[PDB]
């Protein structure tokens, strides 16, 4: 105990990295960030990639089954590799967007109808969800009139009576 | 007795599904998924396939 | 261990019958439900001849019925009718010497060992058992498979459990592909007495070995009951063949049936 | 822009396509996969010459 550093004992490891062409067999703690729901997400489950919106689902995927799919071959589905849970996978929300305009002669105002998209997902007064999707700058009437402009799914949007453009 | 409506909706049908696996041709690509191609090939070699 | 020596060696004739409608089993681990699905695999046609023999498990009586060494080819479907666990594993390889790498799996009472080495099989592997009277239990004794393993490449091992020393049938399906060995199984209780059952089932995977070696021949492994001094277990085997299945996956998920396209024109019509 | 005109007469114009781009990334691996035992090399209490 009482020689100098150089003579002291010291306790030597080293590591050495045998890389063959072989599958590998040692490798990293992955680096796996928490879970989001209800939000287009960019996620990668076990190497599966891909972009949509995660949801709780009532699939009951089998023990060893992970991916869902569908007639598109497309993942439907996955089972979170931590948490054994099924989550479906919903493409990221998206659709035309038209404009329901008066002619420019008449006024410059004008409606933006987002065709097929929930009115949540777009950033945005008035607002109206019809079946034929969400629609913005549109005051919805209830009265019925003869359609003027057809916007879809029974609605028709018109420029009325200070005037604006009611969707009826 | 339907089929005249029956048949025309299945064709529409059916030619979504064509189109739709259309998505996972390679076409002589080294593969059908644009992604994959992006990450692995640099825009030079990607551009091709 | 060391090898055990029979002076006297025998194998029983071979014997054929249909494989029906089985050998089925999930290509991926991609859930699907109520729809039918077509891929192109290997597996299982239909009606196929399929090559059985029985396993001795006991002698009564100084003949030593050795199993036979069979062909391997792009996999192996096998099954196994027997009341108590007679089949236990299997030997994998080309040469089956320690010249090449061999793969040898088991489930003895303990648990399962997969290992891929070097082994030097023996002519006769053995794996004796033994009744104990005072604890009214049989209890393993005697394993000499391989006189040597040198330069082990692969070993794996799975948790202990208790084996138990109206028939089972076992059937399992062996792929060596792009150097992984998918081992697939499927344990049924078949009332049967003798025959390959009439009947349909998928097999679930049950896991795949990226042991990456070359694999031509094969051979079965059963126990031998020691006693003091009828109902042999039966096996049979099958090759699967690149074949386009239609399977219909059902609401929860589970194959309910196949259609092998190449088996009839009214299947290529289906 | 998309009609090419300064007038624009009445009526409902397809005009863009609204799409929703991912606000982050998930990654998610089965947690444990073994735990390597360079334990048993370091914390040995004797070592060889
Ligand atoms: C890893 O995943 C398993 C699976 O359920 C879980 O039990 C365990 O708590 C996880 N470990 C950590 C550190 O999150
Ligand atoms: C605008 O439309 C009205 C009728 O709706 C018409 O009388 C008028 O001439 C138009 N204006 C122009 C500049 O064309
Ligand atoms: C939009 O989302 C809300 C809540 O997620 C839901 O209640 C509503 O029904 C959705 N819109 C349509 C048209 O379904
Ligand atoms: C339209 O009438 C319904 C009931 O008839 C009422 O709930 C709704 O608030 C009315 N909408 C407007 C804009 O007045
Ligand atoms: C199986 O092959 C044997 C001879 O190799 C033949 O006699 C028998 O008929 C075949 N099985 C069937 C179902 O044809
Ligand atoms: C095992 O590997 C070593 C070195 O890799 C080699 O020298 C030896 O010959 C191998 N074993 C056999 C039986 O060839
Ligand atoms: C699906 O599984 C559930 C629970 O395991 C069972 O109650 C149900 O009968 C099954 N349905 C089918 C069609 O297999």
């Amino acid at each position: 105990p009482t020689y100098g550093v150089g003579y002291q004992p010291y306790r030597v490891v080293v590591l050495s990295f045998e890389l063959l062409h072989a599958p590998a067999t040692v490798c990293g703690p992955k680096k796996s960030t928490n879970l989001v729901k209800n939000k287009c997400v960019n996620f990668n489950f076990n190497g599966l990639t891909g972009t949509g919106v995660l949801t709780e689902s009532n699939k009951k995927f089998l023990p060893f089954q992970q991916f869902g799919r569908d007639i598109a071959d497309t993942t439907d589905a996955v089972r979170d590799p931590q948490t054994l849970e099924i989550l479906d996978i919903t493409p990221c929300s998206f659709g035309g967007v038209s404009v329901i305009t008066p002619g420019t002669n008449t006024s410059n105002q004008v409606a933006v109808l987002y065709q097929g998209v929930n009115c949540t997902e777009v950033p945005v007064s008035n607002v109206f969800q019809t079946r034929a999707g969400c629609l913005i700058g549109a005051e919805h009437v209830n009265n019925s009139y003869e359609c003027d402009i057809p916007i879809g799914a029974g609605i028709c949007a018109s420029y009325q009576t200070s005037q604006s453009i009611i969707a009826y | 007795a339907l089929g005249k409506l029956q048949d025309v909706v299945n064709q529409n049908a059916q030619a979504l599904n064509t189109l739709v696996k259309q998505l996972s041709s390679n076409f002589g690509a080294i593969s059908s998924v644009l992604n994959d191609i992006l990450s692995r090939l640099d825009p030079p070699e990607a551009e091709v396939q | 261990s060391q090898c055990v020596n029979f002076t006297t060696r025998t194998q029983l004739p071979p014997a054929y019958t249909n494989s029906f409608t089985r050998g089925v089993y999930y290509p991926d681990k991609v859930f699907r439900s109520s729809v039918l699905h077509s891929t192109q695999d290997l597996f299982l046609p239909f009606f196929s001849n399929v090559t059985w023999f029985h396993a001795i498990h006991v002698s009564g009586g100084t003949k030593r019925f050795a199993n036979p060494v069979l062909p391997f080819n792009d996999g192996v479907y096998f099954a196994s009718t027997e009341k108590s666990n007679i089949i236990r594993g299997w030997i994998f390889g080309t040469t089956l010497d320690s010249k090449t790498q061999s793969l040898l799996i088991v489930n003895n009472a303990t648990n399962v060992v997969i290992k891929v080495c070097e082994f030097q099989f023996c002519n006769d592997p053995f794996l004796g058992v033994y009744y104990h009277k005072n604890n009214k239990s049989w209890m393993e004794s005697e394993f000499r498979v391989y006189s040597s393993a040198n330069n082990c490449t692969f070993e794996y091992v799975s948790q202990p459990f208790l084996m138990d020393l109206f028939k089972n049938l076992r059937e399992f399906v062996f792929k060596n592909i792009d150097g992984y060995f998918k081992i697939y199984s499927k344990h049924t209780p078949i009332n049967l007495v003798r025959g390959l059952p009439q009947g349909f089932s998928a097999l679930e995977p049950l896991v795949d070995l990226p042991i990456g070696i070359n694999i031509t021949r094969f051979q079965t492994l059963h126990i031998s009951y020691l006693t003091p001094g009828a109902g042999a277990a039966a096996y049979y085997v099958g090759y699967l063949q690149p074949r386009t299945f239609l399977l219909k996956y059902n609401e929860n998920g589970t194959i309910t049936d196949a259609v092998d396209c190449a088996l009839d024109p009214l299947s290529e019509t289906k | 822009c998309t009609l090419k005109s300064f007038t624009v007469e009445k009526g409902i114009y397809q005009t863009s396509n609204f799409r929703v781009q991912p606000t982050e990334s998930i990654v998610r691996f089965p947690n444990i996969t073994n735990l390597c035992p360079f334990g048993e090399v370091f914390n040995a209490t004797r070592f060889a010459s």
